[PDB]
């Protein structure tokens, strides 16, 4: 009963992220230039190149590669963040401006004291500096990126998540209903700026319906709200001591020594401690909607008796079936029949209609049968209400006159002899019944009371507190229902404003946990659909999202609600943030696969004389950068299914050919490799033993740094080869083009908690009023 | 506590 | 011109019967509008209308119009609503004196005239019954109004 409590209240908050660092997956790199002709230039350029060339073989484990990205990008992505912080000087500027990065002025650095550099590039140089607009709270930094890098980076400033923050935000972050209850009084002390932002929470209601179907896992989350609702119900005060009132009720009932009652078994279970747990207990069951049971015995009619104020101020939806149908058949039993010479009773067990339904119309008695009327159609309104649903009372029960129908029919069984029975049966009723006409009005009253604290607590809920019946229930004593309609009086207790801040900001804290664990599923989960993850069980995940709901034991949860989970939250859409930045690594993935100098898109077979393109970073190579007229075949298809009888007879019949697929390569830097045709060397190995994995092409890049570079000037002839390499190039390093200018707002602050800074106190409680502009416990 | 919990945010502003 | 707030704990309506001659005589502009309006709130709520035979109140925090700007309405009364009328208008007044600006009063605070009104409100308010509530409580409050 206590490592529960300690779950929920250890869910911090969602930390506040930020970035330091942008967000770089290129880099410069200097390279030599090769003249047409294949040799070698004095002067070198600048190109792009990755950081981090650590893509495996295989377009499969390349997808892999792009979805363990997306996790690494969407870890980095931030909720705020200031340039200033980042921000470094520019050596060289003319106005001892600022840039952004440190990796940028190391760009700007290293390029400005080259020396085969234009003087336009350090002119640029000079010129860039940053900008203030203090009238907006505006900066503009230089920058220096790749095209993907600065998407992702622009994206990371439009679509930063805070708002600007008051005094107002303040109150309206509070709920309305205790706003609007004015035994409650706010103040502060603070008055915030402009200047100031927050990060707003999550609290959209339950996607996945858990409420359906998951009985299981709804047991446990309703188990878990209502001992924490237990936690901040109030404990009741000036309680009537227990001798005080033993002593009135067993005057009242005439204990005789020698002979046996009855009627001594209604001072069982009269203590306080019980008050407040029938108290603490009804309340957070209505609030968690958690059923409850019935444990009590046949032979103490108190409880009897104590069960029909029970069953009117709670619903009798809010028990299990069969424990109420007993209570009504022994309240029907031994209070009401033979109060009107009625047969006993005969109810079947299974039977569809409970006692008092069928008691309902067999009787003939007005007051009776208005109450039984009651009893049988009372049930929890549903309300949308202030985005959340309310299981609401009937505003007859908030309002205490239930209970004056109930004492006309007390009152109408006193009235009624019992022909039947004898009469000390008769005796021992009616006493125990006057027992309760004395404390009708604190019955009023606490109803009443019952009725404030539920709704003014259900004010700080968050989730729709949905009605089902659980698997798992409460137990319920009714000589604890006894001991509070006896025990009470002129004391309201209201719950302080820290209990309501604090019931509000844990579910608020689990709501917002709900909801952002659910988006980290649901992204990756689309995203391993649409990168073609076909091998991929979708089991981790779902304990990932489960771990982070911090109630749930996952050591002891089946392996089929993890997939029936997985297929509804595959239903789901994906957030704004997360969707684009996976739509962001979809356009651009193809061209970073283009990238790192490890692997190949795949290896041409043309058994013809084919010649080799004049690049300048390398110089003459055999690459291709179109895959057009031969055709291809897949690398994957055919390590799923092994059927080499394709591949094997076109390389028998030695028929052109590409194969497609991310495959290593070897740079080949000689010429008399080149005249010997040792790229077509390569395939043998395939028709021998059925593997692709020893596949290795040759990338003959051919300059005047080769060691036999002497013939190609020497002799005129254009190097030609078999078995081209597909493969594009890179990107030239423009230095002005990759420059951008990157806005941001200029300093401001963040605050996590918010209902810090509010002071609140109750007026005083015996002068507390409810809905009605009328008091509560006022009966004196 | 509550009274850290505020002293932090006092503490951001001031 | 160092804006101030007030703490208290609003069951001590002896914290409230003093408070009111703060908002008498000191400018209301001089205090943040929130506790302001937190003791404005507690003054009526605990104090007036249950003297007059009033339910309490349903206020928006979030509204421009002060709490006894209403009440000086709602009250049907001119030894006390009068002296709503002057807390409500109870603001600085600006004038240049040698050049440097000054933030002056109304000229029935700085000699002591209408706290006269301020206890013609209290008497009444000490003459009266409140309609529902308890009298060991009543009692008590009326008494305690009689100390100033």
């Amino acid at each position: 009963k206590e490592s529960i409590l300690k779950k929920l209240e250890d869910i911090k908050p969602e930390q506040v992220k930020k970035q330091t660092k942008l967000f770089r997956i290129f880099e410069p790199r200097q390279l030599p230039v090769y003249r047409a002709n294949g040799e070698k230039e004095l002067r070198n350029r600048w190109y792009w190149k990755l950081k981090r060339d650590t893509l495996p073989d295989g377009d499969y484990d390349v997808r892999e590669y792009f979805l363990n990205l997306y996790d690494q990008v969407l870890t980095e992505m931030p909720d705020y963040l200031l340039l200033k912080d980042m921000a470094v000087e520019n050596k060289n500027s003319r106005d001892a401006g600022k840039v952004v990065d440190s990796e940028t002025a190391a760009i700007c650095d290293a390029i400005f004291q080259d020396e085969e550099t234009e003087g336009v590039v350090r002119r640029f140089i000079a010129e860039m500096r940053q900008r203030v607009q203090a009238d907006r709270n505006v900066v503009n930094y230089p920058s220096i990126l790749h095209p993907i890098d600065h998407a992702f980076n622009e994206y990371f400033l439009q679509h930063q998540l805070v708002e600007p923050l008051n005094n107002d935000i303040i109150f309206n972050y509070i709920p309305e209903r205790i706003r609007n209850d004015v035994n409650y009084i706010l103040n502060m002390d603070r008055n915030l700026p402009s200047t100031a932002r927050y990060i707003r929470p999550n609290l959209l209601q339950d996607r996945l319906n858990l409420h359906d179907n998951f009985e299981s896992l709804w047991d446990t989350i309703t188990t878990s709200n209502y001992i924490l609702a237990r936690s901040v119900v109030p404990d009741l005060k000036e309680l009537v001591s227990t001798e005080a009132q033993i002593q009135k009720m067993s005057q009242d009932l005439q204990l005789e020594a020698l002979t046996i009652q009855s009627e001594t078994q209604f001072l069982t279970g009269i203590n306080s401690q019980a008050a407040n747990d029938c108290f603490k207990t009804l309340i957070a069951a209505m609030l968690s909607q958690r059923t409850m049971s019935l444990d009590f015995v046949t032979t103490n009619y108190m409880s009897l008796i104590s069960g029909m104020w029970l069953l009117t101020v709670v619903p009798n939806d809010m028990f299990i079936r069969e424990s109420l149908v007993a209570c009504q058949l022994a309240i029907i039993n031994t209070i009401i029949y033979p109060a009107f010479g009625m047969q006993r009773m005969h109810y079947r067990n299974g039977d569809p209609q409970t006692p008092f339904q069928i008691a309902e119309q067999q009787i003939q008695n007005f007051q009776v049968a208005n109450w039984l009327h009651f009893v049988n159609n009372n049930q929890f309104r549903q309300v949308v209400i202030d985005g959340v649903l309310n299981q609401v009372l009937n505003d007859n029960i908030r309002n205490g006159h239930v209970v004056n129908q109930l004492m006309e029919a007390l009152m109408q069984l006193s009235r009624q002899q019992f022909p039947t029975m004898p009469v000390d049966y008769k005796r021992s009723i009616q006493r125990g019944i006057l027992l309760l006409s004395n404390r009708l009005g604190q019955l009023v009253d606490l109803t009443r009371l019952l009725a404030y604290n539920y709704e003014t607590l259900m004010a700080c809920i968050t989730m729709n507190m949905q009605h089902v019946q659980t698997l798992t229930t409460e137990k319920l004593q009714l000589t604890s229902v006894t001991s509070l309609c006896m025990l009470i009086g002129n004391a309201t207790v209201i719950p302080s404003p820290q209990t309501l801040f604090h019931y509000y900001n844990v579910n608020v804290n689990f709501h917002s946990n709900y909801n952002e664990r659910i988006n980290d599923a649901v992204a990756i989960i689309t995203a391993a659909n649409r990168l073609n993850l076909y091998q991929k069980k979708m089991k981790s995940i779902v304990e990932d999202f489960l771990k982070r709901l911090q109630i749930f034991d996952i050591s002891r949860v089946p392996d089929d609600q993890m997939y029936r989970l997985r297929d509804r939250l595959r239903l789901l859409p994906v957030e704004i943030r997360r969707l684009d930045i996976f739509n962001l690594i979809l356009m651009n993935m193809e061209q970073i696969e283009r990238a790192s100098d490890k692997i190949a898109q795949g290896v041409i077979i043309a058994y013809r004389d084919m010649q080799l393109e004049r690049d300048e970073m390398y110089g003459y190579v055999n690459i291709a950068r179109n895959l057009d007229g031969f055709q291809q075949i897949n690398l994957e298809e055919l390590m799923r299914t092994g059927d080499y009888a394709q591949i094997t007879n076109m390389l028998l019949n030695n028929q052109p050919v590409a194969l497609v697929g991310a495959l290593p390569f070897i740079t080949d830097s000689s010429v008399i490799s080149l005249v010997a045709k040792l790229d077509a060397t390569v395939f043998a190995q395939i028709v021998k033993l059925r593997k692709v994995d020893t596949l290795k092409p040759i990338l003959y890049k051919i300059n005047s740094d080769s060691n036999d570079f002497y013939l190609v000037a020497n002799y005129d002839w254009v190097p030609t080869s078999t078995t081209k390499v597909y493969k594009q190039i890179p990107q030239q390093f423009d230095f002005r083009a990759s420059m951008h200018m990157l806005t941001s707002n200029l300093t401001f602050t963040v605050y996590s908690d918010l209902l810090a800074f509010v002071s609140a106190d109750t007026v005083e409680p015996i002068n507390a009023v409810a809905f009605d502009n009328m008091r509560i416990m006022n009966e004196l | 506590k509550e009274e850290h919990q505020k002293e932090v945010q006092y503490e951001i502003l001031q």
